[PDB]
């Protein structure tokens, strides 16, 4: 049993009202069962991508999720993951000032 | 093109 | 440069809740280009890539037949393990293979390769000359032990040398203008407020394509890579990489220290600092 772990960040550096590309890459992560939702202000994102999954020399696997956006002062993305390594499900909220 | 005929284990 | 296929298949079961999981998911380099999903409404092999609309339907039929078979194998497998290893039928396993090859920029093989992992561990894999395997424990000694009787080295040196080969110079001239291609990374650099008079910079690589690239901090021209923090090279949801490193340093000092960028488009690496 491996613990993801979750990333989320853009594409292009944000900037208010220019189209963009938010992603959550889930890593590292053992058993495959995993929940994975993009979130926009507490609620789901339709439609999201689920793309390259993948795994590595030690077997972990990688997943990305991604959805285009625009970015607003005002809206709050997250990426949250349920898995078996965990008791709760992990929230990670975009910090776009990283 | 992928592996086909994966024998079994 | 080289360029590689591969081709991950995962198979997952699901007691109480009908047939394992079962997935292949083909790449070209660090590229999707294909992938089948038991768990789709009608399963089957799918383009990932747009230069994939260059085969015709003939080549999704077969590719498909072939998933649907894969699958089928892959659920005895998953049967054959529960006695190798004597479990249970409530509990949910896992069988994972990587099988591709490597050419280089001439087009000629490198390198093959097949390895199998049962619940995350080694299993089984071919070794590097393409004739014999080597088995991680005694389940995968009796597999080794079938193989070796019905051939099958033989058969899987014949497409890691060969269909894999000529398929993957294909890929890449069909698909040249995407494979091919160099996107430059465009850099900078974040600045955090840290306790006790230290700052992180972050040093942050956007929007390249390939994958690889090597971001490096300095200081009295020394790389710091032993301090640095960084995360995996990852795709940016539009078939390029981003990647960051940090590293922590004194506050007023922030000017000493200078992120580097070696990446293939770029000739002379990228010097940046905050
Ligand atoms: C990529 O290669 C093409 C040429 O080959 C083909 O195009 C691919 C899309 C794929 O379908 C292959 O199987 C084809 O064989 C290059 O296009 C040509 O090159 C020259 C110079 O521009 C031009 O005079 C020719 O007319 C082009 N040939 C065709 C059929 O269009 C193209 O330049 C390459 N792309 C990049 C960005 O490298």
């Amino acid at each position: 049993q491996k613990t993801p772990q979750i990333q989320v960040y853009s594409r292009h550096p944000p900037e208010n009202g220019k189209p963009n590309i938010l992603n959550c890459y889930v890593t590292q992560f053992h058993p495959p069962h995993i929940e994975i939702q993009m979130l926009k202000n507490g609620k789901k994102i339709p439609k999201v991508e689920m793309s390259d999954m993948s795994f590595s020399k030690d077997w972990s696997f990688y997943i990305l999720a991604h959805t285009e956006f625009t970015p607003t002062e005002t809206d709050t993305y997250a990426c949250r993951v349920k898995h078996d390594s965990m008791a709760e499900p992990k929230t990670v909220y975009w910090d776009r000032d990283m | 093109f992928a592996p086909g005929n994966y024998p079994a284990l | 440069g080289p360029h590689s296929l591969r081709y991950f298949v995962t198979a997952v079961s699901r007691p109480g809740l009908g047939e394992p999981r079962y997935m292949e998911v083909g790449y070209v380099d660090d590229t999707e280009f294909v992938r089948f999903d038991s768990d789709a409404e009608n399963p089957r092999y799918e383009p990932r890539a747009r230069w994939m609309e260059q085969e015709g339907p003939e080549y999704w039929e077969r590719e498909t037949q072939k998933a649907k078979g894969n699958e089928q194998s892959f659920r005895v497998d998953l049967r054959t393990l529960l006695g190798y290893y004597n479990q249970s039928k409530g509990g949910s396993h896992t069988i994972q293979v990587i099988s591709g090859c490597e050419v280089g920029s001439d087009g000629r093989l490198l390198r093959g390769y097949q390895q199998y992992a049962y619940d995350g561990c080694d299993y089984i894999a071919l070794n590097e000359d393409l004739k014999t395997w080597t088995a991680a424990d005694m389940a995968a000694l009796i597999t080794k032990h079938k193989w070796e009787q019905a051939g099958e080295a033989e058969r899987l040196r014949a497409y890691l040398e060969g269909t894999c080969v000529e398929w993957l110079r294909r890929y890449l001239k069909n698909g040249n203008a995407t494979l091919l291609r160099t996107d430059s990374p465009k850099a900078h650099v974040t600045h955090h407020s840290r306790p006790e008079d230290k700052v992180t910079l972050r040093c942050w690589a956007l929007g390249f394509y390939p994958a690889d690239i090597t971001l490096t901090w300095q200081l009295n021209g020394e790389e710091l890579i032993q301090d640095m923090e960084l995360v995996e090279t990852r795709p940016a949801g539009d078939g390029t990489f981003q990647k960051w490193a940090s590293v922590v340093v004194p506050l007023g000092k922030e000017q000493y220290y200078t992120c580097h960028v070696y990446h293939q488009g770029l000739p002379e690496p990228l010097t940046l600092r905050w």
